[PDB]
C-alpha cells in the first residue's frame, strides 16, 4: 500500500530511499530512468499555477469548473507516496492548515486531499454548500474505497474530486435529484466492471474556517449492492430532504 | 422497575396532562406540594424528605399555558426546568414547529429526557399526548419522535392524540397538519390512540347529561383513560397487563395499530342509585356505538383483536360469562382469521373521583381497547377534507414560505392512501 | 415578550390612538399619569405587550405619535390620558400635508421621516421579541394616507420577518367631507397590498348607521365612532394579553385567514350592541352574539355580504362560557346560511376564546371576516377616481410636488387587477 | 501620590477650569472656604491627588492660573470657590494676547514663562508620585493657543517620563465670533502632536447642539457648556480617587487607545444627559446608558462618527453596576455595528467601573471614543486657513511679532500629513 510522509519537510532520508526502493521495483524497466532522473544535473522548474479568486460576475458552474480545472492542472498524484499526512478525526482547523500550506507547495494530490482542497477553496461562499461522499467497493477478489465532494448549490447537485480514471472525479451541477448522481457514479463504476457494495454520506461541512468541528463521513451508510435501487432512491431523498433542512444532529 | 416517563406537547398536550397528574397525585394520596400525608414509582420519583416529583416533561413554544400552570396550584410539584417555554408558537403551521421555531429548543429538552431516564432503574415506555389539528402538536412532535427513536430504539412510545371531528371545528388549516402528522405517528409510534371532540360532547350530552359542557370535562375522561392503562404497572390483580404483554394481543401486523379506546359505565351521580351496575351490563354497554370516543360506527367493521381491562370488583367467571354472550351477538361481528380476540386483565384497585368532577363513585369498571376497521372511516372523511383545498393549493404559500417544501403534501397522502388500503386488505 | 409597536398618522389616526390607549388602559387598570392600580395579578404579567416599565413603578405607553401639524399634537397631550406618553415619541412638522398626496409622500413627509423612523428603531430595540407592528391612518387625505404608506414601505424594509396590521379608515361615498379623496385613496391602497398582512377596513357610514339604529343615539359624533372601533382594537389581540381555553395570536389569525398572499383585507364587527334603554329586554347568550355577529346591520364596512360568499371567517370569543356552546353555535350558522360560504373551504370559522371579557360587559365577541363582498368598495371608489380622471381635475396640485400622470394609471391598473382577483372566487 | 497638577491659560480655559474645580470640590464634600465637611472616608482616602492640606486641616488645590489680562483673575477670585486657590499661584500680564499668536508666544509670552515654570517647578517638588499635568486652553487664540503650546513644550523637556492632558477646545466654522482662528489653530496643532500624550478635542458648537436638543434648554449661557466639559473631566480621572471593581487610571487608558505614538486626538462623550420633563420616562439602567453612548447626537466634537470607524474606545461606568450586564452590553454594541469598528483589531472598547456615582445620580458612563471622523474638523480649519493664507489676510501682524513666513507653511505641512494620517487607517 502506498505509504505517507510524517516528517514535514523536506522529506526525510529514509521515506525518500523508501519511495526510491518502491518506484524501482513497481517500474518494469526500473533502474534506467530512475538513475537518470536521480543524476540529472538540470530540469525543468515546474511553473507555479495560481489560485483562483472568486468574482461576482461569473457564474457559480463555472466557479466550479474552475476549481476542477486548476485541480486538474495539479497533476493527481500516481507516485504511490502520500506528501501531507491527514488524520479524519482531526478538528477542522488543522485541515485549514494542511490546506493552506499545501496551495501553498502546490504538490501532487489524491482523492482525500483533493476533497479537502475542495473544502477550502468553496469555503468562502455561503450559497454554495458542500458535503463528503464515500463509496467502499469490490473487484478482483478484493476491496476498494473511493471518496468526493458533493455540492448543492443553485437547487442542484453536483460533484468534484479525483481519480486515476477520467469520469469518477468530475460532474456539473445538472441534477435534480442526489439518487440521479449516485446512480450515475454507480453506472460509471459498473463501466470499470466494479461493483459497489457500501455507500456513504456525510454532513455539510460549517461555513466557519477556524472551527474544532470534525468532518463526518458515516451519519448515513447503505449496503447498495444487496437492496433494489427502488428502496436506495426513496431512503436517499428521505436522507436529502432531511439534510437540506438542517434537521439532522 | 416498571417507570415510564410522560412528554406533553402543545396546548391540548399540556393541558390533558393537567387532568392526568392530578387525578395520579389523588390516586396515590401525593398532596398538590408533593409532601406525602411502592405504587407511585411508575410516575413519581423521592428526593428525600419525602418530597416526590413527577416524571414528566410539559414542553410548548409558547409561554401562556406553561405560564399558567407555574403560577398555578400545582406549582410546587414540578421541578421548576421541566416545564420548558419558547417565545413564539407554531402558530397552527406544521412548518414552524418542525423546521423553524422547533430547532432552537429540541436540545434543551432531549437533555432533559436523557436526565430523566439516567434515573431510572428499569424504563417502559413513553406516553406522549399532542393534537394532530395544531402545529406545535404536530411538527414538534414529529421532530421529538425522531430524535427519540433514534436515541432509544428499543422502548416503546404509546401516543395519545386528539383526531380532528367530521363536523366541529376550530382551525381552517386541520387537514393539512394532520396528514403531516400521521407519517410520524405512523413510522415510529407503536399503539397511536385516537380521539375525538364531538364524540365526547355527545358522550357528555346523554349519559353525564350536562348541556353545557367544556374542554375540562373531555380531559377528564381521556385521563381516566390512560390511568386505567396503566394501572397494571401501579398496582396487583387477578391477571396484570403490562405494556408489551399489551401490545401483543392488539397488533396482528407491523403497521396496524391505530386502536380506539372506550370506558364505562360514564353516568351521573343521581343515575347511578337506579341502576345495576352488574358485570355484564357495563360489558355489554363497552360495545354499544353511542359510547365509542371516536365519532364513527363499529357496526361496519369488524373488530380485529381486543382487549378488556377491568378494574374494581371482579372475579374471572362473570368477565367469562360476559365474553361469552358477548361472543354469540350477531351485530358483533369478528374477523375469522382470528377466533380469540379477548385479552382481559383484572385489578383490585377500583377508580377513583376527583372532588370537583361529575361522575358516580363506581365500584368496578373497564376500559375497552378495540383493533377494530371502522377507523378506516374515520380517516377517510378527514382525506376528502384535504382534497377540497389541495385542489387550489389555497394556504399552500405559508408552508412553502417556512421552510418546507411542496411534495410533502403528495406524498403524505399518498401514503394515507396506502394504509388505508393496508386496513381495507385485512378483514376480507 | 411578544410586544407590538404602534403608530399613528393623521387625525384619525390620532384620536383613534387616543381613544384605542384610554381602552387598553382601562383593561390594565393604569392611571391616566402611568401609575397601576389593577386588583388582579392577570393585568401585570402581560403589561410588556404595550407598555414599558420606568424608574418609579410607571408604564409609558410603546406609542409613536406622528402629524405635520402641532394642533393634534396639542390636542392629545391636552386631553385625558394625554400625559402617559412619552414626550420625545411626539414627531411633528411645520405645516400640514394640507389634503396631497404627494406632498406627504415626495416633499415634506420625506424630510421628516428619517426622525420617525429613528424614534422607532429606539423603540424597537428596547424590547427582545417583537411581534409586529400596528398602524392607524386614513386613506382619504395626505398626511395619513401618503406619509403612512411611506413608513410602512420603509419598515417592511428594515423589518422584513415580523407582522404589519393597518387600521385604515376607507372613504365612505355619500359620507364625504374633501373633493379629492380619490386620488389620495386610490395611491395609498396601491402600496397598502404590498407592504402588509392584515387590512381591516372602516368606513364611516357603517359606524354611522350602526350608532343611528342599533343604539339609538340622538347626536353621535366621532367619539362613539371611535370607541367602537377602539373596541374591536382591543378585541382582536387579547389573547396575546390574558390566558385562554383555546388561544390565537396574531400570526395565527394571519394563517387562518388569508388563504392566498394578496386576500388579506379583512372588514370587523362586534357584539353585543344594545341601546341603553333596552339593557334589559336581552337574555345576554352565546345564541344572541353569534345572531348579531353574523347579522348584516353589525359590520363596520359599508357593505352588505348578501352578494358575496365568506372566504374565511375568525371569531375572537371573551368571557367564561362553554365550548360545546360555541362549536355548535358555529356549525348551525354555517349550515342554514351554506350559500353565503365558499364551498372549497370545509371550514370556514376559526374560534378562539379568552377567560376575560371587557369591562362592563361579561361575555363579547369580536368578528373578523374576509368576505369576497369588499370588492364593491373599490368598485366605487375607482368609479369616482376614472370619473374625475376623465377631466384631469384638480391634477395640477399632484404634479406640482414632484408626481407624474403615469402613476396614476398604474394604481388604477392595480386595483383593477384587486378587485378582479376578488372576484374570481364567487 | 500619582498627583496631577491642573494649568489654565485663557478667558476660556480658566472658566472651565473654574467650574471644573467646583465640581471637583463638590464631589469631594469641600467647603468654598477651604475646609471639609464631607460624610464618608472615601473622600479623605484620595484627597492628595488634587490637594494639598495646609495648616489648620483646609485643603488648597493645586492650580496654577495664567492670562495676559488681569481681568479673568478678578472675575476668578470674586466668582464662587474662588477663594480656595492660594495667591502665588496666580500670575498675569499687563496687557492680552489681543488674540495674536506670534504676541503670545514669542514677544510678551517669553517675558512671562519664567513664572509659570517656576511656580509649577514649586509644585512639582511638593509632591512624590506625580503621574502628570493637565492643561485647559483654547487653538482659536493668542493667549492660550500660543502661551500653553510654549508652557507645555518646556514642560516636556523638563519631564519627559510623565504624561499631560490638554483638554483643548477647537474652533468651530458656523460658531465663529473671531476673524484669524484658522491662523492660531493651525500653529497650535503644530506643536500639540508632539508635546502631548492625550489631547480630548471639545466643540462649542456640538455642546450647543446637546443643550437644545437632548437638555431643551432656552438660554444656554455658557456656564451650562462649562458644566457639560467639567463633567466629562471629572469622569476621566475617576478611578485615581475611588475603588472600583476594574481600575483604569491614565496610562492604563494611553497604553490601550493609542495604537500609534500620533494617533492620540480624542472625542469624549457623557450620559445621562436629560430634560427636566422627561425625567420620569426612563428606568435609568445599563442598556440606556451604553445607547445613550454611543448615540451620534451624544458626541462633544462636531463631527459625524458615521463617517469613520472607531479605532479604540473607552467607558468609564460610575455606580454599583453587575460586570456581566457591562460586557454583554459592549459586545453587543460591536456585533450590530461591525461596520462602524476596524477590523485589525479584534477588541476597540477598554471598560472600567468605578464604585461611586456622582451626586446627583446613580450610574453614569463617561464616553472616550478614537474614531478616524476627527480630521473633518481639521480638513475644514485646513480650508479656511488656505483660504485666508493665499491673499495673505492679516499676515503683517504676526511678521511684525518677528515671526517668519515659511512657518505657516510648516505648519499646513504637519495639518496635511496628520490629517493623511488619519485618513490612512480607512
Ligand atoms: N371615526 C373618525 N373619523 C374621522 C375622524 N376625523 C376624520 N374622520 C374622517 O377623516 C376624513 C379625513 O381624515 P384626515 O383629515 O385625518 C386626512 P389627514 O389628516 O391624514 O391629512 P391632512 O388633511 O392633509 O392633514 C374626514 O372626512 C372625516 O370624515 C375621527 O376623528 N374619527
Ligand atoms: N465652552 C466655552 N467656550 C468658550 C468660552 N469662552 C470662549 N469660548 C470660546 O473661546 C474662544 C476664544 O477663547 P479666548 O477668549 O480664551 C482666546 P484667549 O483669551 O486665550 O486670547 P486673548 O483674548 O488674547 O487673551 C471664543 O471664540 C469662544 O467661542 C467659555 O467660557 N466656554
Ligand atoms: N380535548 C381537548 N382538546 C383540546 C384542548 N385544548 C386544545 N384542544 C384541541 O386542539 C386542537 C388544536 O391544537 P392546539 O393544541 O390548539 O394547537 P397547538 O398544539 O397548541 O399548536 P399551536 O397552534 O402552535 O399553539 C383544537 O382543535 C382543539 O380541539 C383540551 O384542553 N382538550
Ligand atoms: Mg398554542
Ligand atoms: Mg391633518
Ligand atoms: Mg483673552
Amino acid at each position: 500500500l502506498f505509504h505517507v510522509n510524517k516528517s514535514g519537510f523536506p522529506i526525510d532520508s529514509h521515506t525518500w530511499e523508501r519511495m526510491w526502493m518502491h518506484v524501482a521495483k513497481v517500474h518494469p524497466k526500473g533502474g534506467e530512468m530512475v538513475g537518470a532522473i536521480r543524476n540529472a544535473a538540470f530540469l525543468a522548474k515546474p511553473s507555479i499555477p495560481q489560485v483562483p479568486n472568486y468574482r461576482l460576475s461569473m457564474t457559480i458552474p463555472d466557479w466550479l469548473q474552475a476549481i476542477q480545472n486548476y485541480m486538474k492542472t495539479l497533476q493527481y498524484n500516481h507516485t504511490g507516496t502520500q506528501f501531507f499526512e491527514i488524520r479524519k478525526m482531526r478538528p477542522l482547523s488543522g485541515l485549514m492548515e494542511t490546506a493552506k500550506e499545501m496551495t501553498r507547495e502546490s504538490l501532487p494530490i489524491k482523492a482525500l486531499e483533493a476533497v479537502i482542497l475542495g473544502i477550502y477553496l468553496t469555503n468562502g461562499q455561503p450559497s454554495i454548500e458542500r458535503f463528503p461522499i464515500s463509496f467502499k467497493t469490490y473487484f478482483s477478489g478484493n476491496y476498494f474505497h473511493h471518496v468526493v465532494l458533493g455540492i448543492y448549490c443553485n437547487g442542484r447537485y453536483g460533484s468534484l474530486g479525483m481519480s486515476r480514471r477520467a469520469e469518477l472525479m468530475d460532474k456539473p451541477l445538472t441534477f435534480r435529484t442526489l439518487s440521479d448522481l449516485i446512480f450515475d457514479f454507480e453506472d460509471s463504476y459498473k463501466k470499470y466492471l466494479h461493483t459497489v457494495k457500501k455507500v456513504k454520506i456525510g454532513l455539510y461541512v460549517p461555513h466557519e474556517p477556524h472551527s474544532f468541528q470534525p468532518i463526518e463521513w458515516k451519519q448515513l451508510v447503505l449496503n447498495v449492492s444487496k437492496m433494489l435501487r427502488a428502496d436506495i432512491r426513496k431512503e436517499l431523498e428521505k436522507y436529502a430532504r432531511d439534510m437540506r433542512m438542517k434537521i439532522l444532529k | 422497575m416498571r417507570e415510564c416517563i410522560s412528554i406533553h406537547v402543545g396546548q391540548a398536550g399540556v393541558q390533558i396532562g393537567n387532568a392526568c397528574w392530578e387525578l395520579y397525585c389523588l390516586e396515590h394520596g401525593i398532596q398538590p406540594d408533593g409532601q406525602m400525608p411502592d405504587s407511585f414509582n411508575t410516575f413519581f420519583s423521592e428526593t428525600g424528605a419525602g418530597k416526590h416529583v413527577p416524571r414528566a416533561v410539559f414542553v410548548d413554544l409558547e409561554p401562556t399555558v406553561i405560564d399558567e400552570v407555574r403560577t398555578g396550584t400545582y406549582r410546587q410539584l414540578f421541578h421548576p426546568e421541566q416545564l420548558i417555554t419558547g417565545k413564539e408558537d407554531a402558530a397552527n403551521n406544521y412548518a414552524r414547529g418542525h423546521y423553524t421555531i422547533g430547532k432552537e429548543i429540541i436540545d434543551l429538552v432531549l437533555d432533559r429526557i436523557r436526565k430523566l431516564a439516567d434515573q431510572c432503574t428499569g424504563l417502559q415506555g413513553f406516553l406522549v399526548f399532542h393534537s394532530f389539528g395544531g402545529g406545535t402538536g404536530s411538527g414538534f412532535t414529529s421532530l421529538l419522535m425522531e430524535r427519540l427513536s433514534v436515541d432509544y430504539g428499543k422502548k416503546s412510545k404509546l401516543e395519545f392524540s386528539i383526531y380532528p371531528a367530521p363536523q366541529v371545528s376550530t382551525a381552517v388549516v386541520e387537514p393539512y397538519n394532520s396528514i403531516l402528522t400521521t407519517h410520524t405517528t405512523l413510522e415510529h409510534s407503536d399503539c397511536a390512540f385516537m380521539v375525538d371532540n364531538e364524540a365526547i360532547y355527545d358522550i357528555c350530552r346523554r349519559n353525564l347529561d350536562i348541556e353545557r359542557p367544556t374542554y375540562t370535562n373531555l380531559n377528564r375522561l381521556i385521563s381516566q383513560i390512560v390511568s386505567s392503562i396503566t394501572a397494571s404497572l401501579r398496582f396487583d390483580g387477578a391477571l396484570n397487563v403490562d405494556l408489551t404483554e399489551f401490545q401483543t394481543n392488539l397488533v396482528p401486523y407491523p403497521r396496524i395499530h391505530f386502536p380506539l379506546a372506550t370506558y364505562a359505565p360514564v353516568i351521573s351521580a343521581e343515575k347511578a342509585y337506579h341502576e345495576q351496575l352488574s358485570v355484564a351490563e357495563i360489558t355489554n354497554a363497552c360495545f354499544e356505538p353511542a359510547n365509542q370516543m371516536v365519532k364513527c360506527d363499529p357496526r361496519h367493521g369488524k373488530y380485529m383483536a381486543c382487549c378488556l381491562l377491568y378494574r374494581g370488583d371482579v372475579v374471572p367467571k362473570d368477565v367469562n360469562a360476559a365474553i361469552a354472550t358477548i361472543k354469540t351477538k350477531r351485530s358483533i361481528q369478528f374477523v375469522d382469521w382470528c377466533p380469540t380476540g379477548f385479552k382481559v386483565g383484572i385489578n383490585y384497585q377500583p377508580p377513583t373521583v376527583v372532588p370537583g368532577g361529575d361522575l358516580a363513585k363506581v365500584q368496578r369498571a373497564v376500559c375497552m381497547l378495540s383493533n377494530t376497521t371502522a377507523i378506516a372511516e374515520a380517516w377517510a372523511r378527514l382525506d376528502h377534507k384535504f382534497d377540497l383545498m389541495y385542489a387550489k393549493r389555497a394556504f399552500v404559500h405559508w408552508y412553502v414560505g417556512e421552510g418546507m417544501e411542496e411534495g410533502e403534501f403528495s406524498e403524505a397522502r399518498e401514503d394515507m392512501a396506502a394504509l388505508e388500503k393496508d386496513y381495507e386488505e385485512v378483514g376480507v | 415578550m411578544r410586544e407590538i409597536v404602534h403608530i399613528q398618522a393623521g387625525q384619525c389616526g390620532n384620536q383613534i390612538g387616543a381613544k384605542f390607549w384610554e381602552v387598553i388602559s382601562d383593561e390594565h387598570g393604569i392611571d391616566p399619569t402611568g401609575s397601576y392600580h389593577g386588583d388582579s395579578d392577570l393585568q401585570l404579567e402581560r403589561i410588556n405587550v404595550y407598555y414599558n416599565e420606568a424608574a418609579g413603578n410607571k408604564y409609558v405607553p410603546r406609542a409613536i405619535l406622528v402629524d405635520l401639524e402641532p394642533g393634534t399634537m396639542d390636542s392629545v397631550r391636552s386631553g385625558p390620558f394625554g400625559q402617559i406618553f412619552r414626550p420625545d415619541n411626539f414627531v411633528f412638522g411645520q405645516s400640514g400635508a394640507g389634503n396631497n398626496w404627494a406632498k406627504g409622500h415626495y416633499t415634506e413627509g420625506a424630510e421628516l421621516v428619517d426622525s420617525v423612523l429613528d424614534v422607532v428603531r429606539k423603540e424597537s430595540e428596547s424590547c427582545d421579541c417583537l411581534q409586529g407592528f400596528q398602524l392607524t391612518h386614513s386613506l382619504g387625505g395626505g398626511t395619513g394616507s401618503g406619509m403612512g404608506t411611506l413608513l410602512i414601505s420603509k419598515i417592511r424594509e428594515e423589518y422584513p420577518d415580523r407582522i404589519m396590521n393597518t387600521f385604515s379608515v376607507v372613504p365612505s361615498p355619500k359620507v364625504s367631507d374633501t373633493v379629492v379623496e380619490p386620488y389620495n385613496a386610490t395611491l395609498s391602497v396601491h402600496q397598502l397590498v404590498e407592504n402588509t398582512d392584515e387590512t381591516y377596513c372602516i368606513d364611516n357610514e357603517a359606524l354611522y348607521d350602526i350608532c343611528f339604529r342599533t343604539l339609538k343615539l340622538t347626536t353621535p359624533t366621532y367619539g362613539d365612532l371611535n370607541h367602537l372601533v377602539s373596541a374591536t382594537m382591543s378585541g382582536v389581540t387579547t389573547c396575546l394579553r390574558f390566558p385562554g381555553q383555546l388561544n390565537a395570536d396574531l400570526r395565527k389569525l394571519a394563517v387562518n385567514m388569508v388563504p392566498f398572499p394578496r386576500l388579506h383585507f379583512f372588514m370587523p364587527g362586534f357584539a353585543p350592541l344594545t341601546s341603553r334603554g333596552s339593557q334589559q329586554y336581552r337574555a345576554l347568550t352565546v345564541p344572541e352574539l353569534t345572531q348579531q355577529m353574523f347579522d348584516a346591520k353589525n359590520m363596520m364596512a359599508a357593505c352588505d355580504p348578501r352578494h358575496g360568499r365568506y372566504l374565511t371567517v375568525a371569531a375572537v370569543f371573551r368571557g367564561r362560557m362553554s365550548m360545546k356552546e360555541v362549536d355548535e353555535q358555529m356549525l348551525n350558522v354555517q349550515n342554514k346560511n351554506s350559500s353565503y360560504f365558499v364551498e372549497w373551504i370545509p371550514n370556514n370559522v376559526k374560534t378562539a376564546v379568552c377567560d376575560i371579557p371587557p369591562r362592563g360587559l361579561k361575555m363579547s365577541a369580536t368578528f373578523i371576516g374576509n368576505s369576497t363582498a369588499i370588492q364593491e368598495l373599490f368598485k366605487r371608489i375607482s368609479e369616482q377616481f376614472t370619473a374625475m380622471f376623465r377631466r384631469k381635475a384638480f391634477l395640477h396640485w399632484y404634479t406640482g410636488e414632484g408626481m407624474d400622470e403615469m402613476e396614476f394609471t398604474e394604481a388604477e391598473s392595480n386595483m383593477n387587477d384587486l378587485v378582479s382577483e376578488y372576484q374570481q372566487y364567487q
